[PDB]
């Protein structure tokens, strides 16, 4: 049931990935807000979040996830990047503890992301051609 | 069924190290400042702070960028405010100083200087035959007798706003959206190692930028007991930084009641001197409790048995040497830079088994902060007498090599650095680079 | 939503027209959202970064509630009578958008939260019956 | 392709569209990611960057093809524009060249797909309140 | 007969640039994107309460 | 030891310079190219 005790920025951040994916939004929504020497520092750090953010949705959009928090691909995953069972990853493991682990396959899973969208977004212009 | 597929996660609780550029918050409640604060955003009244349940995250006191940050900052900030300031360039002539000896007690016998010199007026045609009132520190004979101004032959002296107040005010480091501060809750926590009880934070609490050499003065105090932190506890060239739990109360004052006097060196242009003291001359001075002194050092030791044997005999000494910056207890006791001889403080033995402790302080007005060379200020006289009480929050201590099967450890006082005063408060904070994208194997494909 | 017939469309035009008039004229304001030393130049610079902060706030919302890339957007959130007790001719026919945001200022929040939320389960319940292929 | 001698920013510049095509991403993905009046200039640098980026973003949205790098559309094609082949334009010349031959005519296809979008969701919401 | 500058006691004029025009010219006050700025139309506006037009 | 080249492009100039004290000025000299100084008008 939805009977959170508390939902906070990064509060499940010590939490299992699977008990940690029911609190996206949480994190997600505070993603954009959470000369003298201190106004250029706000300026700063104004324009350094924006870029952040938008470096996110870049990468959500050409993968075909754009405006979604859970988005199923087409890119199978490969055992050399991690071995492990999906038992022990979801209910054994942290997003923190995961992230350390896909690290250096982070960038080939991103190409295979991009080249398999770009491929279904052919595939589909493909399909309704001869419609 | 066996076959997993790539899922992206946006929003994941994931965060790596990284450096920022926090900008300040400070309190509303808080006629302008050095430390610009009509320049920060507001504070959140009811700060948020997050619960990292499971989290054991690992924090470097040492390593930690808030630190620098904060020095380059409050280095930019003195700048500023110094930068609309009168600059005493006509006051590098030569002095007639002769000895002021109206009413002084033999310590504050030649501490004090009556120069006359010849100074620009309004008029670039004219000239006025003013005098001040200048300390030893300040004045170097030139060779009744000449003198002139110490930073002379290094720079040309900034007077400091008489309206711009140098109380410190809280300053609230933030972080941009996309970051986030971590703040070590652990009791016991060190500076460095992991820890265990990790909650998340979007500003730091108020931290005042309180400048001083060997003590720590108005900062924040250990919840349980006296806290050793030292980047390397067996290395003698690194200062050990100590925190109290409880405060010990100083009074610091200048009895001399100054007398301000406004000599108007050109167009729009005033130089502040000191005119007469209205009574007797006595010494600066700052008083701690000899009792809570001495609990607060029996504290100390206490703790510091843990990394130097539980026998080794722990001795106090004062500082070996150096200039005045760095050889005594240096502040600003709201408007007047002092430099306290803390030789009494620190200098007992203590063997493995009412009153109050004055400390002997001096004035100076030709200020050179953050160890600079080239830039100085020069610190207008206050009017009246002087006292401020603080609370001596910590220490800034330093260990000797003693070698050849030394059971005896000596450590003194030691400042230098205005980086271990920041350090002692932006410990238990480490900001980090939240990074909600993630790729996860799970059973779910993409429907074509 | 094409102004068949309408007299002019300009932004904001509908300001006081009815909900159920001015929610056919949403994407004349929707496209004006984002387009629209020296002290002229910070000025700027600052319009600019404001700009794009507060339309990246809405998208952001937006986006997280599953309506990305739609201008009405319905969702699995029930509508609690506790918010506004007014009937739907009472809201869309003699109501204009400026009176409808002084009655549901107070729920606001709430509301957000429970489309983020129902948007983290659809997603969830989604992902579940995607991975019975 | 599916096996590529090399992708990278504007590799495909020289290839045919049809070819060129199959590497949106590596295109779509360098778009965003590259006191004292140097501060000033380079945050003027990057918020023009936001803004290009943010001002593409917004004519995908209106035009209804919100975080698609390919999307077909319901606007006809006048041979006003162009009367090239079809085989002709995707396998016997660039995009470079392509873009030259209809800069003319770019405005007055962006205003059809702009109105024809409206139409479509005029159609979308009319349809919605009929059930 | 001995005079000064009005200004010699209270600060140091800085002489304004011969070339530089004081002339007024119109400026926009423009509201970024996002913003909007109302014009009160009502020809018999006082400069305070609601405005019809 | 000069070169008949350089005849006349070197000038060892002599002049009364500020000191550190507003109040007292030195009489220094130097040597300054033919390039650099022009007479007024030993
Ligand atoms: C540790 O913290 C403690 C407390 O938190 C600090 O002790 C405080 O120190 C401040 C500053 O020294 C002190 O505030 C002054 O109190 C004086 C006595 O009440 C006031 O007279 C004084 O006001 C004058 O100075 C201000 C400086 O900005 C001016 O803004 C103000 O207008 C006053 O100046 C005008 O008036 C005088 C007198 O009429 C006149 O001569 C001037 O020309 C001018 O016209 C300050 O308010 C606090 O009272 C202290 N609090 C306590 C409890 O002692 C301590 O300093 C901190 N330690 C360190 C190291 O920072
Ligand atoms: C510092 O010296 C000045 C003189 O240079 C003293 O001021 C003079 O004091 C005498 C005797 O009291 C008076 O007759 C003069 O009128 C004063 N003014 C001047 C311009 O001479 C001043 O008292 C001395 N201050 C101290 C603390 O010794
Ligand atoms: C006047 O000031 C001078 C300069 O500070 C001092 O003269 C010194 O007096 C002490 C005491 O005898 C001795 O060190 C020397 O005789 C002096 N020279 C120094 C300090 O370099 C002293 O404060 C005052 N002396 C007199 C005679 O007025
Ligand atoms: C300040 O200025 C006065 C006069 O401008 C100086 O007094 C002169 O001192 C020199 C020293 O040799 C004498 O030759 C002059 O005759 C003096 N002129 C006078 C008294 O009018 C004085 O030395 C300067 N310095 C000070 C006052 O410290
Ligand atoms: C400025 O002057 C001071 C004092 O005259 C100088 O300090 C002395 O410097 C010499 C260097 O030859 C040392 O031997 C002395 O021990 C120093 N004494 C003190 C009290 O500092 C200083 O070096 C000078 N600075 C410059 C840049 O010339
Ligand atoms: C902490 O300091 C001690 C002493 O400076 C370091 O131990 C020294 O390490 C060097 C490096 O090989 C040796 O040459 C010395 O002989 C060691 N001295 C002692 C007394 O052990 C120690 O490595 C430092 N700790 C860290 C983590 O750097
Ligand atoms: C610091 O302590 C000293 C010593 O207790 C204080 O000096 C005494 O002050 C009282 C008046 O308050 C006099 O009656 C005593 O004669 C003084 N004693 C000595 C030895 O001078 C001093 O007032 C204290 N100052 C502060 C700021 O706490
Ligand atoms: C310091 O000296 C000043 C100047 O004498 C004192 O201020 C005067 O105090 C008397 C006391 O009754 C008042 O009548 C005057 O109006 C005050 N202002 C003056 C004379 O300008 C001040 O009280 C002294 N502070 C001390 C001794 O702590
Ligand atoms: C530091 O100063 C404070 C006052 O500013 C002293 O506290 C006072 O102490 C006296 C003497 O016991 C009491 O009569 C007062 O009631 C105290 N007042 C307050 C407000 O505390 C304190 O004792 C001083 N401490 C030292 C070490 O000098
Ligand atoms: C530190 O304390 C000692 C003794 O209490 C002070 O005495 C001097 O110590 C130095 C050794 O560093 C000797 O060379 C001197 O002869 C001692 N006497 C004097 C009058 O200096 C020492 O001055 C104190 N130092 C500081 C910086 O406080
Ligand atoms: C700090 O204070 C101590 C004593 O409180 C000073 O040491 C004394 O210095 C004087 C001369 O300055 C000697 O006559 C005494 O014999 C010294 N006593 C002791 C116990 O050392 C020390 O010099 C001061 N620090 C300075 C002046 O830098
Ligand atoms: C450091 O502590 C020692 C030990 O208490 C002090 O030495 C004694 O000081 C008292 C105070 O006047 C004298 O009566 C004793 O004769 C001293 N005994 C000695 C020197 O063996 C010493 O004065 C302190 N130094 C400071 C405070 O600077
Ligand atoms: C310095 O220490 C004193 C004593 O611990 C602090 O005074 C306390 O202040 C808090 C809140 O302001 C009160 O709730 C306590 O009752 C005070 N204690 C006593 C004994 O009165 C003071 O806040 C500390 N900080 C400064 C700047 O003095
Ligand atoms: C600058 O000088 C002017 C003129 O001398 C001052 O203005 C006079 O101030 C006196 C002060 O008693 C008045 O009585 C006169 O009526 C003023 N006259 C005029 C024409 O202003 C002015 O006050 C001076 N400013 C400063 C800051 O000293
Ligand atoms: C000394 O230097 C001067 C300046 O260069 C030279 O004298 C003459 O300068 C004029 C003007 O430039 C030239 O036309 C002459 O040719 C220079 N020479 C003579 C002899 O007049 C020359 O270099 C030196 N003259 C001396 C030392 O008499
Ligand atoms: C530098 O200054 C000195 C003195 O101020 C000048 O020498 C004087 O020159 C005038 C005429 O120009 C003579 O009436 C004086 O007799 C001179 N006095 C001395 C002491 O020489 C000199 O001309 C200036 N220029 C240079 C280059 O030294
Ligand atoms: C990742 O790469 C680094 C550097 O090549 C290596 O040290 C580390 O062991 C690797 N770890 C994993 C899990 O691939
Ligand atoms: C701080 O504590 C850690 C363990 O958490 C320890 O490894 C380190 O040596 C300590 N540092 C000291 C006592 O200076
Ligand atoms: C502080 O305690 C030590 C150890 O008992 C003692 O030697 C010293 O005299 C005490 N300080 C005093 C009494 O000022
Ligand atoms: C040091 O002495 C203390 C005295 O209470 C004791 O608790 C501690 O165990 C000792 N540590 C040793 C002997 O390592
Ligand atoms: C909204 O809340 C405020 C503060 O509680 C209250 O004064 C006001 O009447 C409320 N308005 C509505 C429409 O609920
Ligand atoms: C194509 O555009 C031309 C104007 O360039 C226009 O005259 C013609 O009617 C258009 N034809 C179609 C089919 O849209
Ligand atoms: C585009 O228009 C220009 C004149 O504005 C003309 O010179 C050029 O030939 C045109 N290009 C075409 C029709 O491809």
């Amino acid at each position: 049931g939805i009977g959170a005790v508390f939902l906070g920025f990064l509060g499940a951040a010590g939490s299992t990935m699977g008990a940690a994916s029911m609190t996206l939004t949480v994190q997600a929504r505070n993603l954009l807000s959470g000369l003298t020497v201190w106004g250029i520092k706000q300026l700063q750090a104004r324009v350094l979040a924006v870029e952040r953010y938008l470096r996110d949705q870049q990468l959500l959009g050409i993968w075909g996830c754009s405006g979604k928090l859970i988005c199923c691909t087409n890119v199978p995953w490969n055992s050399s990047w991690s071995n492990r069972n999906l038992s022990e990853i979801w209910d054994n493991m942290t997003w923190l503890q995961w992230d350390k682990e896909i690290s250096n396959y982070t960038q080939i899973i991103y190409g295979l992301l991009e080249e398999s969208q770009n491929q279904q977004e052919k595939n589909e212009q493909d399909l309704l051609a001869l419609d | 069924a066996e076959n997993l597929w790539v899922t992206v996660y946006y929003g994941v609780p994931v965060w790596k190290d990284a450096e920022t550029t926090l900008f300040c918050a400070s309190d509303a409640k808080a006629k302008h400042n050095v430390w610009a604060t009509h320049a920060c955003v507001p504070t959140d009244p009811n700060p948020q702070e997050i619960h990292l349940e499971n989290v054991t995250e690992e924090f470097n006191m040492w390593k930690n960028n808030m630190v620098e940050q904060m020095h380059t900052d409050i280095i930019s900030l003195w700048d500023q405010s110094l930068k609309p300031c009168v600059k005493l360039t006509p006051l590098c002539v030569t002095l007639q100083c002769t000895n002021v000896t109206n009413n002084i007690t033999d310590d504050m016998r030649g501490e004090l200087k009556n120069c006359s010199f010849n100074m620009t007026t309004e008029l670039r045609d004219k000239k006025q035959k003013v005098y001040s009132l200048f300390y030893r520190l300040d004045v170097v004979q030139i060779n009744n007798k000449e003198y002139r101004l110490i930073n002379c032959n290094t720079s040309a002296c900034t007077q400091a706003c008489p309206k711009v107040s140098f109380e410190p005010i809280p300053i609230h480091y933030c972080a941009p959206a996309g970051f986030a501060i971590l703040k070590c809750k652990d009791k016991k926590f060190n500076g460095t190692g992991p820890c265990p009880s990790v909650s998340t934070v979007q500003c730091t609490h108020g931290i005042k930028p309180v400048v001083s050499t060997q003590l720590l003065l108005n900062g924040s105090l250990a919840e349980e007991e006296v806290m050793i932190r030292s980047e390397n506890i067996t290395n003698n060239a690194k200062n050990i930084l100590v925190q109290f739990n409880t405060p010990v109360q100083i009074n610091c004052t200048r009895p001399n009641n100054n007398t301000r006097k406004s000599i108007r060196i050109g167009p729009g242009q005033a130089f502040y001197a000191t005119g007469d003291i209205i009574g007797d001359i006595r010494q600066a001075h700052c008083n701690v409790s000899k009792a809570t002194w001495n609990e607060t050092l029996g504290k100390v030791v206490k703790q510091l048995r843990k990394h130097f044997g539980n026998n080794t005999i722990i001795r106090f000494a004062n500082s070996s040497g150096g200039d005045l910056e760095v050889t005594t207890h240096s502040f600003n006791c709201g408007g007047e830079f002092f430099y306290c001889n803390t030789s009494g403080l620190f200098n007992s033995t203590w063997i493995s088994n009412n009153d109050s402790i004055t400390l002997p302080c001096r004035i100076k007005q030709i200020i050179n902060m953050w160890q600079r060379i080239g830039q100085c200020m020069y610190a207008p006289p206050i009017q009246g007498v002087i006292r401020c009480v603080s609370n001596i929050t910590g220490l800034i201590l330093t260990r000797d090599g003693g070698s050849t099967n030394s059971t005896t450890e000596t450590f003194r006082p030691g400042g230098g650095d205005m980086r271990d005063n920041w350090r002692s408060e932006l410990y238990k904070y480490k900001v980090v680079k939240i990074e909600p994208l993630g790729v996860a194997p799970t059973r779910c494909k993409r429907r074509v």
